[PDB]
C-alpha cells in the first residue's frame, strides 16, 4: 500500500563515470529514506541515511538528495568495488518498505556471444525425458533474445533461461537456455534449433541439428 | 568486531514451523530493536517484521502478519522469529538487523547477520542425474533434479577453473533444480586430452564424476 519505485533497475556504466539513481514514493514520506549497497551472495551495508545523511564509514563521492517524494542517490567517481546494487528504504510509516533496487554493471565494448547447441545425451534418453541446451557464451550486453524451432516451429512456455554474473576478468556474460521435452514428443519432431539475435551480431545466429 | 550471528534455518514442507535466532556480539542487543529482512532468489530485499528493544510490539509486515512471531530473550542477547503456516514463497536468505536508534526506533539497519536460507517445498532429498554436454569447442555436464540446493560442480577434480561457467540452478515446475556447468576449451585436444566433471550434493551424500567425450 506504500510502493517504492526504483529507476532505472539496471545501469550501465564505466569506473571513473558520474551516475545517479532514482526513488520515487507513492506518499509523502518527507525525508526519512535510507540507501544500502548489496553486493551478490552478502548482506547489505547503510551508506545514506534521512536522505542525504552519509554513514560513518562512507567515501565522499556517495552523495544523496531528495524530500518529500523524489529521491536519488549519486555516486560522483565511480571506483571498481562500487559496482552493487541500491537499494533505497521508506522508514516513514510501519510497515516499512525497501525498493526493487538498482543494478549498477560495469560497461564495456560489445561483445558477439558464440553460440551452440547440445543435443540430449543417450543417457537422458533412457530415463523417458530430452533436454537440448542452447549455450551462449562470453557476451556483452546481457540482452538477448533467444529462441526456440522446431520443425521450424515457434516455440513457448518450454525453455528456462539462466545467466551468470559478470565476468570478474572480462565483464561478459554467458547464458544457458534449456528446452525440455518428453521422450514421446521429444521423437515427434526432426529439426532442434535455437535463434539468437544479439546487438553484436549482424543478424541472428542459428544453430541447429537433425535428431539421428 | 560488532557482528549479529544468525542460526537455524534449512529446508521445511508447507504448513510447517522454523524458528530462527539471532545472537549478539559484541554489545548488548538488551538495548537495541530488531528486524528481519528477506530476499527471495534474484528479487529483492523484503522487510518482514521489528520487535523494540523490551520486546513490548512487534511489527509485521503484510505478507507475514498472522503467521510469523517474533521475540527476545534479552538475557540470552538473543532474538528469535518464529515462522509458522510456512508457504513456497517464504523461500528465501532470512537477515536480522540491528536497528539504528535503541534506545528507540529509527526504523534503519546499521548493522547484519549473515542471512540465513530457508526452502519451504514439497520435495523430498534427491540427489542429481549428471548428463553429459558433448562438444575452441565448448562442453559441459547438465545436472538435472535435485534437491535441495545446492551443488559444487568442479573439472578435473578442480584443476580446470579457465572458462567454467556454473549457470544459477533453476527451479522447474515439478519442485526440482537443475543446472549446466560448461567448460571452452581448445578444440585441438578433444580425443587426446580427458575432461571430467565432479558434481557433489551434500543433502543427498552423492559424490558424481562423470567423463564428458565427443560423439
Amino acid at each position: 500500500e506504500l510502493q517504492m519505485t526504483q529507476s532505472p533497475s539496471s545501469v550501465s556504466a564505466s569506473v571513473g563515470d558520474r551516475v545517479t539513481i532514482t526513488c520515487r514514493a507513492s506518499q509523502g514520506i518527507s525525508s526519512w529514506l535510507a540507501w544500502y549497497q548489496q553486493k551478490p551472495g552478502k548482506a547489505p551495508k547503510l551508506l545514506i541515511y534521512a536522505a542525504s545523511s552519509l554513514q560513518s564509514g562512507v567515501p565522499s563521492r556517495f552523495s544523496g538528495s531528495g524530500s518529500g517524494t523524489d529521491f536519488t542517490l549519486t555516486i560522483s567517481s565511480l571506483q571498481p568495488e562500487d559496482f552493487a546494487t541500491y537499494y533505497c528504504q521508506q522508514a516513514n510509516s510501519f510497515p516499512l518498505t525497501f525498493g526493487g533496487g538498482t543494478k549498477v554493471e560495469i560497461k564495456r565494448t560489445v561483445a558477439a556471444p558464440s553460440v551452440f547447441i547440445f543435443p540430449p545425451s543417450d543417457e537422458q534418453l533412457k530415463s523417458g525425458t530430452a533436454s537440448v541446451v542452447c549455450l551462449l557464451n562470453n557476451f556483452y550486453p546481457r540482452e538477448a533474445k533467444v529462441q526456440w524451432k522446431v520443425d521450424n516451429a515457434l516455440q513457448s512456455g518450454n525453455s528456462q533461461e539462466s545467466v551468470t554474473e559478470q565476468d570478474s576478468k572480462d565483464s561478459t556474460y554467458s547464458l544457458s537456455s534449456t528446452l525440455t521435452l518428453s521422450k514421446a514428443d521429444y521423437e515427434k519432431h526432426k529439426v532442434y534449433a535455437c535463434e539468437v539475435t544479439h546487438q553484436g551480431l549482424s543478424s541472428p545466429v542459428t544453430k541447429s541439428f537433425n535428431r539421428g | 568486531q560488532v557482528q549479529l550471528v544468525q542460526s537455524g534455518g534449512g529446508v521445511v514442507q508447507p504448513g510447517r514451523s522454523l524458528r530462527l535466532s539471532c545472537a549478539a556480539s559484541e554489545f548488548t542487543f538488551r538495548m537495541y530493536a530488531t528486524h528481519w529482512v528477506r530476499q527471495a532468489p534474484g528479487k529483492g530485499l523484503e522487510w518482514v517484521a521489528l520487535i523494540s528493544y523490551d520486546g513490548s510490539n512487534k511489527y509485521y509486515a503484510d505478507s507475514v502478519k498472522g503467521r510469523f512471531t517474533i521475540s527476545r530473550d534479552n538475557s540470552m542477547n538473543t532474538v528469535y522469529l518464529q515462522m509458522n503456516t510456512l508457504r513456497p514463497e517464504d523461500t528465501a536468505v532470512y537477515y536480522c538487523a540491528r536497528d539504528l536508534g535503541g534506545y528507540f526506533i529509527r526504523g534503519i539497519m546499521d548493522v547484519w547477520g549473515q542471512g540465513t536460507l530457508v526452502t519451504v517445498s514439497s520435495a523430498s532429498t534427491k540427489g542429481p542425474s549428471v548428463f553429459p554436454l558433448a562438444p575452441t569447442a565448448a562442453l559441459g555436464c547438465l545436472v538435472k533434479d535435485y534437491f535441495p540446493e545446492p551443488v559444487t560442480v568442479s573439472w578435473n577434480s578442480g584443476a580446470l577453473t579457465s572458462g567454467v561457467h556454473t549457470f544459477p540452478a533453476v527451479l522447474q515446475s515439478s519442485g526440482l533444480y537443475s543446472l549446466s556447468s560448461v567448460v571452452t576449451v581448445p578444440s585441438s585436444s578433444l580425443g587426446t586430452q580427458t575432461y571430467i566433471c565432479n558434481v557433489n550434493h551434500k543433502p543427498s551424500n552423492t559424490k558424481v564424476d562423470k567423463r564428458v567425450e565427443p560423439k
